[PDB]
């Protein structure tokens, strides 16, 4: 599958993904960001559901997976003062 | 004696091309010309300088453009209104004239995706930047975003250079925001004093699934009419199938913007098959305003509110059709279109304008004058009527009144309106005048316009017109000229003029003859006409869908969209859910209200002719300056009277 | 639905065209249609309805529709037990089917209703998200609103506002709070006035004509009047196209004055008459303010600087009257005769500093002449006593900028109720000492004490014109050109403007300038 | 705080001293900007200190860019030209590393995959995604207060604002009258500085040749070196506290001038990317 942005967004991340034999799909996290907050777009891993629009500064977003699939990392992420999210990216 | 003239718009642009016409009467061999352009006051720089020779095999013609440059010196905001010292030299004489500078330099126009956000989702709005001639362009663009109390919150300052003049942007809408009607407002940096504006709503809502289209049997409402007022109810999905369910219909009153409600006109209906019907009684409209006479409700309109409930109470949804007038005559007369100057004894030509009380145009009603009853014109698709009156020699203004002789119609309902035409001064009261006269249909690009020359002169003067000279103005810009030749003892001659896509929305046409009779002085006299073109794409573009009909679509299938357009265009897209157009209709990008923009930007103000020679360029938009010593009035004010 | 494709075009020949809208209609047989509302408010059971629809021409379905279990949902789908019913739908009809639930966490929660058909391949699932808003009426407490001025509410040129904490003691139990803070400018609006209205002013176009003295008395109001109308913008309400009318006066008062230049480079009112020093200097303050509107030659006024800098000026700087000038009228308040080294000199120091940057290069002994003028009216400002002379040998030390200490003091306080600096005698020359020190108070750029003395030359009404009006007209409409050039429209705007919170370690720092004025800055922190 | 940060003095026949400052790349090389040096400046009157020392470190050569020309557009009346404003200082003696001295992590290298924790298949274009994306990027770089060292924190404008920021070089001197803005703004060059999205502190004339730093996940990353600026805000007695609007600084960006840099530093176990 293949990613591709809106107007006036920049697409960071693989744009061409592939799943391989692990159940797993190569590359980076494709992200769409427009460049508005303090801290980056944290992005969609495959799989996940993301709680929280907002970007800016102090702000938390939740991640939640599908029915049956295990998370991976935090399920809780916040913005700190440098613009770099807390936690790890989730899988 | 050589007479040299020179013809330039009213008002000039920045950063812009303008066109310039040379002429030389009665002259024979070349003339040189040197045309020197400069800034007022005082003469400091050069701002533009051409040159060009008039040659006699081009009966002294020649075209000139320039373009006001782009320097820092037009900088001070305090001036208000800018001028320029333009200046051309014939050979050995000099002619001069102050023209008024615009800081404008072309029309935005800001696109949104939908009409109405709710908080938390993001705002795409692209701009588009094209100057004077509605070709794209890049200039240095301000955009601000303000709040209902009409504060900015983010400004940006974007170039549309190198983006084929396309500026896509974006906006993040916070989860706590004040609601209301918001604005967008941008402007170039070159012209501050220009803002252009497009508006959207913010609410919380959800979509729902069905219109309601509440629409009325007439646009109108006629008090005589004992049925009452008849509305038709219509509700069907967004998906084309047809609405089962119950609705709740109500009326009222609006008095400018005190609005009066109707309790006693509540009905609850069953709509059956997507359809419903309700009707407000004329004894209950009656004692709702608690009035013994019926004409005082003249001037009032009405409005109508709907709110259908399906069957399984799942949704609802409000609509609303208002602004119904109430009118003892179900048609208007306007001379908005007509000219206010004429000529004592040649024809006039009325352009009436007839339109329904809601400001459509109407479609086949006859139109007479009252007191003359001669000609009796029907209105076109476009509302227009054309209509010609004989008019004796005197210089008495003259009042006309237009009336309709429609049938199926008593006259008590027929709509009246009267102006007041003033006559056309003349040059030293020799009675040399000249009609414009114009075949009035629907044009298109492609066709061909026959325009008419009359001329009403003494006998002893006619063998000395040899030619004409006509201006094409369109757009606030010069567009085409040339010359019309004329041969002793006639009396009409006709100029078969292209229509291309260059003219529209609308041009006008002037001309002008120059004489010497009696006295050695140098008489011009001239006329002007407006005409409306279709007001369609210059290009063309539509989507239709690729592939070839089939049945419709299931969620998730891929098709194949058909994009119709021009070579080397840049298209850009937007597909919209039609459940948002239920909750707002505002605010939708069209091509006719693009050339809404434009028609309102003319330099032009009369439809037609002038109180003088002089009058009749600068109601039209235009300079004249000649060796004669005739000029036009100077221009400070960069709008129309009134 | 129906989607509603809208489509504009751009072509760099052609230009723009927006398209017709095309709808494409996507539709199914069998769907499940789910209407959730915006919000719903967190412990409140509300009842969602998913209607099922049938749009099949002659069948009836047998459905089983089950709700599946989310864990911030309370409805009666556990995780062990599945809340599935079937139903029977007619042909072109639909059902709707009530459900139950308790949201339990805040922020976006999600349903998903699925159903599939007995003995058929036809299935839909739905699945759509709501706001899940915390029990509670959203408000807002306005903490503080101050007015940022540093030098007026501040100290030095900083300003410290310490703002507090908010109250809170009523807040909703496990809910978040956003402080929001604005920063917003003041725009001001100063300065300026109502320039002379050029309808007052038609009597001044006048024709030079007489001898070498009465040239210059047709040539005051005439070149005056284009210098005021030019900056001014006031002709359009004086008629226009006159200019070229008054450009042809203003070289006709040029030709007839060089026809009684001396041929030791000086001006006389007779070709056989001596030359005069007030006369060849009124030449330079003329010729020098006219360089905007027509052609001065180089030859002529650098040689009448030269004639003043070599011939007619002491070491002492001091200018002395060889031959006075036979028309005392136009000579101004250089008539009387109190302190004529002190006017005088102050006469001529004014024109060879307004030629000081046309005449730098030809008369290399003009920065040394202005030097050694400017040195004798220090020394003896300090024993000035009419109101003229210190108006005129204000503007004369201004332009170089040597007029402070004990010598700034006395040029201020010499003006009677600040508006003002009238003699005991002769109102010709009060009315030119207003504008003499007018022009010394823009070259100081000192703008507080201007707009009295503008407002009393604006309501005396004085519109020039007249026997004896040769200074009265020319110096009240070169001050009040030099007003509406010098005239601010606001006052600066900058704000360093930084915040310090004890939550985060840098410093919010933003500038606020005239430009980005009325401009909020919002800048939101969730900690109290 | 600032171990790589160089002080490079150059002493003139009466011209006066030049207060150039550097960052140390290698152990033999010191990356700063072209216009501190000229020709004609010999190598025994170029001193560089680092590390605070109060001695001054000898050079051997002065490497220019090989476009580098500061007077090549005097016949379009541009009197300046700070294009490809990058030089290499090849010291005399070898570097210790220790507690004061340490280098400054350079772009597309086998040390800056692993410092951002990419995987070693990141390529030179995957990681100028990384590092200037485009957008408004928050940096930060190295300035003397009052014989101390401190960080001013910039914005890049290189999203939809760095269109704003180019078009603000106008009101440079000698650049009044230049007709194409773009003649002057090659795609060498970052722009920082201005009012939007905040108030950034402006480069001085003593703080040219510095390095423009990224600071991501407590480590620090040069993407620039410190050109020119429009208006000098610094006049040696403080910070001129009322700045203008349109007072942007410009840097030259180090993604551009990759060929140059690749071959002066082949030979110091740097490891660049093919
Ligand atoms: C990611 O992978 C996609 C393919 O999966 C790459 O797309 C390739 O893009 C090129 C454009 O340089 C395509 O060439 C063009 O194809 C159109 C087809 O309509 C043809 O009309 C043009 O004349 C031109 O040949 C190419 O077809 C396309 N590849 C495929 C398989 O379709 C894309 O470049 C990759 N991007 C990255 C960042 O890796
Ligand atoms: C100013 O005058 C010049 C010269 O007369 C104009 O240039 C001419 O422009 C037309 C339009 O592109 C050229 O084609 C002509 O088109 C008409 C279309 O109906 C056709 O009937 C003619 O036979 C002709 O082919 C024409 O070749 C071109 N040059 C000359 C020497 O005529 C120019 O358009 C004028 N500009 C304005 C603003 O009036
Ligand atoms: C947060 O504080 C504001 C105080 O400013 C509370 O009142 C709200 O104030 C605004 C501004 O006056 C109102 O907007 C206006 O409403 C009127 C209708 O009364 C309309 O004509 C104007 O065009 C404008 O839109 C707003 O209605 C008003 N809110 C109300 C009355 O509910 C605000 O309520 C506070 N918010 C919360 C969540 O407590």
């Amino acid at each position: 599958i293949s990613f591709h942005c809106y107007d006036g967004y920049t697409l960071r991340g693989s744009a061409n993904r592939t799943c391989q034999v692990n159940g797993r799909w190569s590359g980076q996290t494709a992200i769409c960001d427009n460049g508005a907050g303090y801290c980056s777009n944290p992005g969609i891993p495959i799989g996940t559901r993301k709680v929280g629009s907002q970007y800016r500064l102090e702000d938390s977003v939740t991640y939640h997976c599908s029915r049956g699939l295990t998370l991976r990392g935090s399920q809780r992420r916040t913005c700190q003062e440098g613009g770099s999210w807390s936690g790890t990216e989730p899988s | 004696s050589p007479m040299y003239s020179i013809i330039t718009p009213n008002i000039l642009r920045l950063e812009s091309e303008e066109t310039m016409v040379l002429e030389a009467h009665d002259a024979q061999g070349d003339v040189p010309v040197t045309v020197t352009v400069h800034d007022f006051p005082g003469k400091k720089l050069v701002l533009s300088s051409e040159k060009t020779v008039l040659t006699p095999a081009t009966n002294h013609m020649g075209n000139v453009t320039f373009t006001i440059p782009a320097n820092r010196e037009f900088k001070s905001e305090k001036g208000r209104n800018k001028f320029v010292t333009v200046q051309a030299t014939f050979g050995t004489q000099v002619v001069e004239k102050v023209v008024l500078v615009s800081l404008q330099s072309g029309y935005l126009f800001i696109q949104t995706d939908k009409t109405i956000y709710t908080p938390g989702s993001t705002v795409l709005y692209r701009i588009f930047t094209v100057n004077h001639k509605l070709l794209p362009v890049g200039r240095t663009v301000m955009v601000n975003i303000e709040n209902p109390e009409g504060i900015p919150v983010k400004q940006d300052s974007l170039s549309s250079q190198n983006q084929l003049g396309v500026l896509p942007l974006s906006w993040d809408i916070p989860e706590l925001v004040n609601m209301g009607q918001w604005k967008i407002r941008a402007y170039y940096e070159n012209s501050p004093q220009q803002v252009f504006s497009t508006e959207f709503e913010v609410k919380e809502y959800v979509l729902p699934s069905f219109e309601v289209i509440v629409e009325p049997t007439e646009k109108f409402y006629y008090i005589y009419n004992e049925k009452g007022l008849e509305v038709t109810i219509t509700a069907r999905f967004l998906y084309g199938k047809k609405v089962e369910g119950t609705a709740f219909v109500i009326f009222g009153i609006q008095d400018g913007e005190q609005r009066i409600s109707l309790p006693e006109s509540l009905k609850r209906i069953p709509i059956e098959d997507g359809s419903g019907e309700v009707v407000l009684s004329r004894k209950v409209l009656l004692d709702g305003v608690q009035n013994p006479r019926a004409e005082d409700l003249v001037g009032k309109s009405l409005y109508v509110s709907a709110t259908v409930i399906l069957h399984s109470g799942s949704d609802m949804v409000q609509a609303e059709r208002s602004g119904i007038p109430i009118v003892t005559s179900p048609y208007q007369i306007h001379f908005t279109k007509t000219p206010k100057y004429f000529k004592p004894g040649m024809p006039f030509d009325l352009m009436v304008f007839v339109t329904n009380p809601d400001g459509s145009p109407a479609y086949r009603v006859p139109v007479a004058v009252q007191g003359e009853d001669t000609v009796q014109s029907l209105t076109q698709g476009d509302g227009v009527a054309k209509l010609s009156i004989n008019t004796h020699p005197s210089q008495k203004p003259l009042s006309i009144t237009v009336r309709t002789k429609k049938q199926e119609l008593s006259e008590a309902e027929q709509a009246t309106r009267t102006m007041q035409a003033l006559p056309y001064s003349t040059v030293g009261n020799s009675n040399n005048y000249l009609h414009l006269s114009v075949l009035r249909t629907e044009l298109r690009p492609g066709e061909t316009l026959n325009v008419n020359f009359l001329l009403r002169m003494d006998r002893a003067h006619e063998a000395k017109i040899r030619y004409y000279t006509y201006l094409i103005m369109n757009k606030g810009r010069l567009l085409k000229a040339g010359r019309q030749v004329r041969e002793p003892g006639q009396d009409l001659v006709v100029l078969p003029l292209s229509i291309t896509t260059d003219f529209i929305p609308s041009f006008r046409l002037v001309a002008y003859y120059t004489l010497i009779g009696a006295s050695g002085q140098r008489e011009v006299v001239a006329d002007s006409v407006w005409v409306d073109v279709k007001d369609s794409c210059v290009g063309s573009l539509v989507v239709k869908s690729g592939q070839s009909e089939d049945r419709q679509p299931v969620p998730g299938q891929q098709m194949t969209l058909k994009i119709e357009g021009d070579h080397g265009a840049r298209v850009v897209l937007v597909a919209v859910d039609k459940g948002v157009f239920v909750l707002n209709k505002k605010n939708k990008l069209t091509q006719s209200k693009i050339w809404d923009v434009v028609e309102k930007a003319d330099i032009g103000c009369t439809p037609g002719s002038g109180k003088d020679y002089a009058g009749v360029f600068s109601d039209a938009g235009l300079t004249f300056t000649s060796s004669s010593g005739q000029q036009t009035a100077q221009r400070a004010e960069l709008q129309c009277p009134q | 639905t129906t989607w509603e494709i809208l489509a504009v075009s751009m072509s760099d020949k052609k230009g723009i065209c927006v398209a017709d809208p095309f709808e494409v209609t996507v539709m199914q047989d069998f769907f499940i249609d789910l209407r959730l509302p915006y919000s719903v408010v967190r412990n409140e059971q509300v009842e969602i309805r998913a209607v099922l629809y049938n749009y099949r021409q002659n069948q009836e379905l047998k459905v089983r529709v089950e709700l599946l279990h989310n864990p911030a949902f309370c409805s009666l789908a556990t995780t062990k037990r599945r809340h599935q019913q079937t139903v029977t739908i007619p042909p072109k009809s639909s059902l709707s089917v009530p459900y139950v639930i308790v949201p339990l966490k805040t922020g976006l929660q999600e349903v998903e209703v699925k159903a599939a058909v007995y003995h058929h391949f036809i299935s839909d699932g739905v699945r759509k998200s709501l706001k899940v808003v915390p029990e509670g009426i959203r408000m807002n407490k306005t903490v503080a609103v101050r007015t940022l001025d540093p030098e007026r509410l501040g100290r030095e040129g900083v300003q410290k506002e310490d703002i507090p904490p908010a109250d809170l003691s009523d807040q909703v139990p496990d809910t978040e709070s956003e402080t929001r803070i604005l920063l917003q400018g003041t725009p001001v609006a100063q300065m300026t006035e109502d320039a002379v209205d050029a309808e007052r002013l038609k009597h001044l176009i006048v024709t030079p004509s007489g001898c070498g003295e009465e040239n210059m008395i047709g040539m005051t109001p005439t070149v005056i009047a284009v210098h005021y109308l030019d900056e001014t913008e006031q002709w359009e309400k004086f008629g226009l196209e006159k200019r070229q009318g008054a450009l042809e006066l203003i070289k006709k008062g040029y030709t007839q004055q060089l026809a009684f230049r001396q041929p030791s480079s000086a001006f006389a009112a007779f070709v056989k008459r001596a030359p005069s020093t007030w006369l060849t200097a009124y030449v330079v303050k003329v010729f020098s303010l006219a360089v905007n509107l027509i052609a001065i030659d180089s030859q002529v006024l650098c040689g009448a600087v030269k004639w003043l800098i070599l011939e007619k000026q002491k070491p002492d700087g001091v200018f002395q009257e060889d031959a006075p000038v036979i028309h005392q009228e136009m000579i101004g308040g250089l008539r009387n005769n109190n302190e004529k080294d002190m006017a005088l000199t102050a006469f001529v120091l004014i024109s060879l500093q307004e030629a000081k940057d046309i005449c730098e290069e030809q008369v290399n002994s003009l920065p040394g002449s202005i030097t050694k003028a400017g040195d004798f009216l220090e020394a003896n400002y300090m024993n000035l006593q009419r109101s003229y002379t210190v108006a005129i040998a204000g503007y004369a030390l201004a332009q170089m900028g040597r007029l402070k200490g004990p010598l700034l003091n006395k040029f201020l306080t010499t003006a009677k109720d600040k508006n003002r600096w009238e003699d005991p005698g002769k109102q010709l020359y009060n009315v030119e000492a207003t504008s003499y020190a007018l022009l010394a108070l823009l070259q100081l750029k000192d703008f507080d004490f201007v707009p009295p003395v503008v407002r009393w030359l604006n309501e005396q009404r004085y519109y020039g014109g007249g026997y004896g009006s040769t200074q009265a007209t020319f110096m009240v409409f070169q001050a009040l050109a030099q007003y509406q050039k010098d005239a601010p429209d606001h006052q600066e705007l900058n704000l360093d403007v930084s915040l310090q919170l004890p939550s985060r370690s840098s410093k919010i720092t933003h500038r606020i300038h005239w430009e980005s004025a009325s401009l909020l800055r919002s800048e939101e922190t969730k900690e109290n | 705080k600032q171990p790589w940060q160089a002080k490079i003095s150059v002493i003139r026949p009466s011209k006066g001293h030049e207060s150039c400052m550097g960052a140390v790349v290698s152990e033999y090389f010191v990356l700063t900007a072209a216009h501190c040096f000229t020709v004609d400046d010999k190598e025994h009157s170029i001193k560089v200190s680092v590390g605070g020392e109060k001695r001054d470190l000898e050079i051997e050569v002065v490497l220019f860019h090989p476009n580098y020309n500061i007077n090549g557009k005097k016949e379009a009346g541009i009197p300046e030209f700070y294009d490809y404003d990058v030089a290499l200082i090849k010291l005399k003696n070898k570097l210790k590393y220790g507690q004061t001295i340490r280098p400054i992590c350079l772009p597309c290298t086998e040390g800056t995959t692993r410092a951002l924790r990419l995987p070693p298949t990141t390529t030179c274009q995957q990681q100028k995604e990384e590092l200037l994306p485009a957008q408004d990027i928050k940096a930060l770089f190295v300035s003397e207060e009052e014989k101390k060292l401190t960080r001013k924190e910039v914005y890049i404008k290189n999203g939809d604002k760095k269109g704003s920021c180019e078009r603000d070089a106008q009101y440079a001197p000698g650049y009044d009258k230049v007709k194409d803005i773009s003649e002057v703004v090659t795609p060498r060059f970052l722009c920082t500085g201005g009012v939007s999205p905040y108030a950034d502190p402006n480069t001085c004339r003593g703080d040219s040749g510095g390095p423009l730093i990224v600071h991501k996940r407590s480590r620090f990353i040069q993407v620039g070196v410190i050109s020119w600026g429009v208006v000098d805000v610094c006049k040696n007695q403080k910070r001129q506290k009322q700045v203008p609007a349109h007072a942007r600084d410009f840097h030259i960006n180090l993604f551009q001038v990759l060929p140059w840099l690749k071959e002066k530093l082949q030979d110091e176990d740097l490891g660049f990317l093919a």
